[PDB]
């Protein structure tokens, strides 16, 4: 009696039906990649192709189970890691040219090893910082199982209410500066991870400077 | 509206019912937590600093007991401890406090009509009518905060610098 | 005394979110005190999970003077 | 609704006046969960009386043997005055004849202590009953209070007494060595 | 001595072996199935089960050497589990 | 206690537990609850740093004073529990 092809284990009167309710599709998110509908005959326009890419289906894993999480929750989780892997990214590329804040006898910011340079400093300065990032990821984060069950209700996938204000009204513009994010997002991931790549094991990313 | 604080109202539970009542709730701890219980610590803590500071003040104005050692007040708890005297008046007020456990779950309860703080000690009948009854003991609340006050400047007072009465 | 806390109250409103374990542990109070096969079989579990660590633990740490080198007992 | 003897603490539920020397006195409720339990007060009266009428004998014999003295001596002589200390000092002749004494004496109550009898009266072993005759009831209350309250009394300060020998040697207004 | 724990400098230890027995087991286990499915199909499953249609077991025991991917579309097709109050289950 | 002396605290349809679970703390605020539980975590690692690691705790010298606070983490953790619950109590 819904789209899972299970009943949930959840029982009924306390949860049953809001696990089995209806839930959005992945074509309803703007996540369409132009570049992989980049060849001849079938493609796209304006950075997007036509269907979105999900070769291994976990976007419709939830019909199995209800264990595994929905979209809202993959989209909340995919634009947490791009946004983390551009400060992340963005970080290690100022830090390694030797740029550090001016600092003083108690703390010195002088580091260019990115995976070590947090080792160097003083307990409070990173004290700091992880207690920030600790309560604001927990803070802000409201709402989240219920993006899993599947609730897109109460709150959207990615937004947390910063800056949400300079979106375009036109749908177009909005869902044009939203791939822009996605896809920055995703080639941050991918320089970060393959820089800690390299960073282990050497030769992973011929292309590396760090 | 609150008469400590005229910038804000007094809370629900403070309605004058109670001997003392000023308004003063800033932060709506008898609010949170039963006011009974407060009424009868704030009680109990003024009793306790009234004595303390009549008995610091006698003993410091010379005031002892046949078979005593001659020591100031600052003093008085650690020799009285290496006498043992401590011990027996620890367990004469740990009596009464096992009876105040007994009756604070009563009055908590409502098993009994008992005030907080009310150990029915009326030998003169000084509040046997109602209005008598307001009145002492809204002296008597007043008097709890003014000596709670007093003594934790007298104590302190004699543990930073000097001795004596005065100080 | 007022203090303290109810076992059944503990029990009842002991329910993780969206019934992710049904009800939860509603009736356990009920069903423990009335039946006394439940409470013996639990006191023999931790009866024989104590027995194991007691025979795990004494020859690890002995306790008793020179017991380490009788090795009979 | 309030306690007589605390009056700042409920009355025992158990406890409703209808016992000698009643003053309400029961903070833990014993009385309580007794009758919670289904059991009566007989069997704690009769023990209170038991532990209060030998608290007065101990009292008055532990008072004794350094007052008006240790007996004529036959055999007395080398039995310490200290009382805590005669004790591991009786000879065993004496020791074992009292001991069989309170042991029979023991025996023959316990059968009308666990018995069914329904006309027992708590406190009557019919041991120097005959003075009770000519008494009238509010009079015969009026003694058994008395009697409980010198047991009461007893109770206590033989605990002390016994407290004072172990840890100073000596009474204070009397036993000065 | 055989290190089995994960460390890559003795990965021919276990972890190869590991994965070339969880492939051929797979491989098995996916024919098994294939076959079942096919079976029951067939007018008289319970012979088939006893005189084995060779020519068609022959090709599932083939076609089971793609089964990690056949077991995923299977699964996200809904035709690898069966629904769980379609199972006999015992009076609880 | 018997058992008709116990409040019914079941909530398995709700999305939040009633404030009778929190028991005699069913009245405070949900602020008070979150600024109480932020100072006692703070307070009770400090004192287990100061305890422990900043100091290497020796069997000669033991505060007393840290190992009291160190207590307060897992009341800091029951009071943002019921910080949450007040909060979703709107009380
Ligand atoms: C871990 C980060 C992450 C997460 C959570 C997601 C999540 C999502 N992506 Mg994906 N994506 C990522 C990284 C991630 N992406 C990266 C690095 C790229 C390559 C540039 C892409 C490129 C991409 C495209 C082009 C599209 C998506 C789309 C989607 C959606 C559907 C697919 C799905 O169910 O993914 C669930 C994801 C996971 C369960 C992650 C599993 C990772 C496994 C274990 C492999 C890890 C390998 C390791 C790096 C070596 C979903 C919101 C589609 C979309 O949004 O359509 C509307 C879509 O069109 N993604
Ligand atoms: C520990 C002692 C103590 C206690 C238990 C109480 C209890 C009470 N007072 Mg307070 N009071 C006290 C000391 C105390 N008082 C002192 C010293 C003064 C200054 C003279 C006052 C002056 C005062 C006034 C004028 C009034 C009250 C009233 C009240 C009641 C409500 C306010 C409240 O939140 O209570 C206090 C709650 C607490 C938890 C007490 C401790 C607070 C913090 C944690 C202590 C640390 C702060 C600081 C460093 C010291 C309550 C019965 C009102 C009343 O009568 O209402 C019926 C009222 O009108 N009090
Ligand atoms: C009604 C019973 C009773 C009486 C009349 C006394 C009387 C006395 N006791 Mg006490 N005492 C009692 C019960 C009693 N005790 C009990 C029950 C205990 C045990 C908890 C003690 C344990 C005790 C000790 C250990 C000491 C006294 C001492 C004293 C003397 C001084 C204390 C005081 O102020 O009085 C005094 C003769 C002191 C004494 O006699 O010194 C020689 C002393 O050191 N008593
Ligand atoms: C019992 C728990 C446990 C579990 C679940 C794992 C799991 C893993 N270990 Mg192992 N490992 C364990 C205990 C465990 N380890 C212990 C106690 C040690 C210390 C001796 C190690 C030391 C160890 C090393 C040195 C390495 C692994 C690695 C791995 C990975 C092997 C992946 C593979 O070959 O396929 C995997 C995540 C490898 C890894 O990290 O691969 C990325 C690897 O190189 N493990
Ligand atoms: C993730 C798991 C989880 C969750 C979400 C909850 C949630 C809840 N529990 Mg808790 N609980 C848990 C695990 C959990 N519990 C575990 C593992 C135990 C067993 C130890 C308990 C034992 C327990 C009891 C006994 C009670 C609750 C209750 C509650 C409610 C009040 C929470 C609160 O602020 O109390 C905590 C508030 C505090 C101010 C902190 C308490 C003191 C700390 C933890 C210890 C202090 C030191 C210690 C006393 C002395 C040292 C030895 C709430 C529904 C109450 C209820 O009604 O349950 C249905 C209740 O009475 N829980
Ligand atoms: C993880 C275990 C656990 C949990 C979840 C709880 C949870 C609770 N206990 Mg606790 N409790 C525990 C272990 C636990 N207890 C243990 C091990 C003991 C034995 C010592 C107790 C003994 C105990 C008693 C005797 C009582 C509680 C009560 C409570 C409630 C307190 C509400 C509160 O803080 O209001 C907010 C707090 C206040 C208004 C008062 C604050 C006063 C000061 C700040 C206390 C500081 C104490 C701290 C340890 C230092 C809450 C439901 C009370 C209750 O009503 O339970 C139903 C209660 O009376 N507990
Ligand atoms: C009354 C019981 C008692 C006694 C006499 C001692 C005596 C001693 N302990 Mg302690 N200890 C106790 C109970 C006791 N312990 C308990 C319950 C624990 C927790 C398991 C410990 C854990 C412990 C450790 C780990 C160590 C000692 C050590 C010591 C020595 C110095 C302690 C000191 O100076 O503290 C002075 C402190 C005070 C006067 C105030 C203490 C007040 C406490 C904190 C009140 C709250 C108690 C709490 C609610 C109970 C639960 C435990 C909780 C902390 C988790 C001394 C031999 C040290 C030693 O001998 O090393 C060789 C040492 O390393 N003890
Ligand atoms: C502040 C710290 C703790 C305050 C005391 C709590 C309390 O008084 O109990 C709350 C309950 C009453 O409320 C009760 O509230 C309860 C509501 S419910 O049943 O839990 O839903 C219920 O028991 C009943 O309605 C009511 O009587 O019982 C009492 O108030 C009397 C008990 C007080 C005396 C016994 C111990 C004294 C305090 C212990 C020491 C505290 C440690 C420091
Ligand atoms: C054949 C035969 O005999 O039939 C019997 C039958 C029958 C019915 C039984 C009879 C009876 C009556 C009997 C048996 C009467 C017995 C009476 C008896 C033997 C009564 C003692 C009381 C003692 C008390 C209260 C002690 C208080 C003690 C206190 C409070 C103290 O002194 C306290 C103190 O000590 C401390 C703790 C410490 C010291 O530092 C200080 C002091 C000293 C002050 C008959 C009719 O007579 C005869
Ligand atoms: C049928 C039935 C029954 C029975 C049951 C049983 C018989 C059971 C048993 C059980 C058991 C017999 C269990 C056990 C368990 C255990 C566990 C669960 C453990 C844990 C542990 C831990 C957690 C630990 C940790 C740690 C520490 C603390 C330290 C060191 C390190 C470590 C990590 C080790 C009853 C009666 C109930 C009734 C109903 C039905
Ligand atoms: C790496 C490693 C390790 C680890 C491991 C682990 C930790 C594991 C886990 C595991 C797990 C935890 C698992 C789970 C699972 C689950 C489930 C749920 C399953 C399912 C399945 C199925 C359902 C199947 C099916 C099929 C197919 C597909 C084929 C054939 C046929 C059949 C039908 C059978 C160690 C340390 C040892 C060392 C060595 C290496």
């Amino acid at each position: 009696a819904g789209p899972m092809y299970d009943e949930p284990l959840a029982p009924s009167g306390m949860g049953r039906e809001f696990i089995n309710k209806e839930r959005a599709p992945l074509s309803s998110y703007v996540g369409a990649s132009q570049e992989l509908a980049a060849f001849p005959g079938g493609g796209g326009k304006e950075g997007m192709a036509p269907t979105p890419w999900d070769p291994f289906c976990f976007s419709e894993l939830y019909k199995v189970s209800a264990n595994n999480p929905d979209v809202a929750w993959l989209r909340e989780s995919e634009l947490k890691h791009g946004r983390m892997a551009m400060l992340a990214i963005t970080g290690v590329m100022v830090q390694s040219t030797g740029f550090h804040l001016p600092g003083n006898a108690e703390v010195s910011f002088a580091n260019s090893d990115w995976v070590s340079a947090p080792t160097t400093l003083p307990p409070v300065v990173w004290g700091q910082v992880l207690a920030f990032v600790a309560i604001a990821e927990g803070q802000t984060s409201e709402g989240l199982f219920d993006l899993w069950l599947g609730d897109t209700s109460k709150r959207e996938p990615g937004n947390l209410g910063w800056g949400s204000g300079l979106l375009s009204k036109d749908k177009k513009a909005a869902d044009k500066m939203r791939l822009k994010e996605l896809k920055n997002g995703r080639l941050a991931m991918l320089a970060i991870m393959g820089v800690a790549a390299n960073h282990f094991i050497p030769g992973a990313l011929p292309g590396c400077i760090y | 509206k609150s008469q400590a604080l005229p910038f804000l109202e007094a809370p629900a539970k403070l309605d004058g019912s109670m001997a003392g009542d000023k308004g003063f709730d800033p932060l709506n701890l008898a609010g949170s937590f039963d006011i009974n219980w407060m009424r009868e610590a704030e009680l109990k803590h003024g009793r306790i600093c009234m004595l303390a500071w009549v008995g610091y003040v006698a003993v410091d104005n010379g005031f002892y007991v046949p078979f005593a050692p001659h020591v100031s007040s600052l003093a008085a708890h650690d020799t009285a401890v290496k006498s043992g005297q401590m011990l027996f008046l620890l367990g004469a007020v740990g009596v009464v406090e096992a009876l105040s456990y007994n009756a604070i779950n009563e009055m908590m309860s409502g098993q009994t009509d008992r005030r907080p703080g009310d150990f029915s000690m009326d030998p003169f009948k000084m509040v046997d009518t109602p209005e008598k009854a307001k009145s002492m003991l809204e002296k008597e609340i007043s008097h709890c905060r003014l000596a709670m006050m007093a003594f934790s400047g007298v104590v302190t007072q004699s543990a930073l610098t000097g001795h004596g009465f005065p100080y | 005394w007022g203090i303290g806390h109810s076992m059944k109250e503990i029990l009842d409103a002991h329910v993780p979110p969206k019934g992710r374990l049904g009800s939860g542990h509603r009736g356990l109070f009920e069903t423990i005190t009335d039946s006394l096969h439940m409470q013996l079989g639990l006191a023999l579990a931790s009866l024989g999970v104590a027995t194991s660590l007691v025979a795990q633990h004494m020859y690890a740490l002995p306790s008793y003077a020179f017991m380490a080198k009788d090795y009979v007992t | 609704e309030r306690s007589a003897s605390i009056p700042f603490l409920k009355k025992p539920p158990a406890l409703d006046g209808s016992m000698i020397g009643d003053v309400g006195f029961d903070p833990l409720g014993f009385s309580t969960t007794i009758t919670e339990l289904g059991g009566d007060l007989s069997y704690v009266r009769e023990a209170e009386l038991m532990h209060g009428r030998q608290a007065m004998l101990a009292a008055v014999g532990m008072i004794f043997p350094k007052v008006f003295g240790k007996l004529p001596a036959p055999w007395t002589e080398a039995v310490s005055t200290n009382p805590l200390e005669a004790q591991y000092q009786l000879p065993p002749v004496v020791l074992g004849q009292i001991l069989i004494s309170i042991f029979i004496a023991e025996g023959l109550r316990s059968r009308i202590v666990f018995g069914n009898d329904p006309n027992y009266v708590v406190g009557d072993h019919g041991f120097g009953s005959n003075f009770l005759k000519g008494k009238s009831e509010a009079q015969i209350a009026d003694m058994k209070l008395k009697e409980l309250n010198n047991g009461r009394l007893a109770m206590i300060a033989v605990t002390g007494m016994f407290f004072q020998i172990s840890i100073k040697g000596n009474l204070w207004p009397i036993i000065d060595g | 001595h055989l290190i089995a724990d994960g460390r890559l400098d003795h990965a021919g230890e276990f972890i190869i072996p590991g994965f070339g027995f969880l492939y051929i087991a797979g491989w098995i286990g996916w024919a098994g199935r294939s076959y079942l499915q096919f079976s029951k199909k067939t007018d008289k499953p319970n012979e088939n089960e006893i005189i084995i249609n060779v020519p068609v077991a022959l090709g599932m025991m083939a076609g089971a050497f793609i089964w990690p991917l056949a077991a995923w579309k299977e699964l996200i097709d809904g035709k690898l589990l069966v629904p769980g109050d379609e199972i006999t289950v015992s009076p609880r | 206690l018997d058992r008709s002396e116990a409040a019914d605290t079941w909530w398995g349809d709700k999305d939040y537990p009633s404030s009778v679970v929190l028991g005699i703390g069913k009245d405070v605020p949900s602020s008070i609850y979150g600024v109480t539980s932020a100072i006692a975590f703070s307070v009770g690692a400090y004192c287990i740093a100061q305890s422990n690691i900043i100091n290497i705790l020796s069997g000669s010298t033991v505060n007393g004073f840290y190992v009291a606070g160190a207590l307060l983490v897992p009341y800091s953790w029951g009071l943002h529990v019921a910080a949450w619950i007040q909060k979703q109590n709107g009380k």
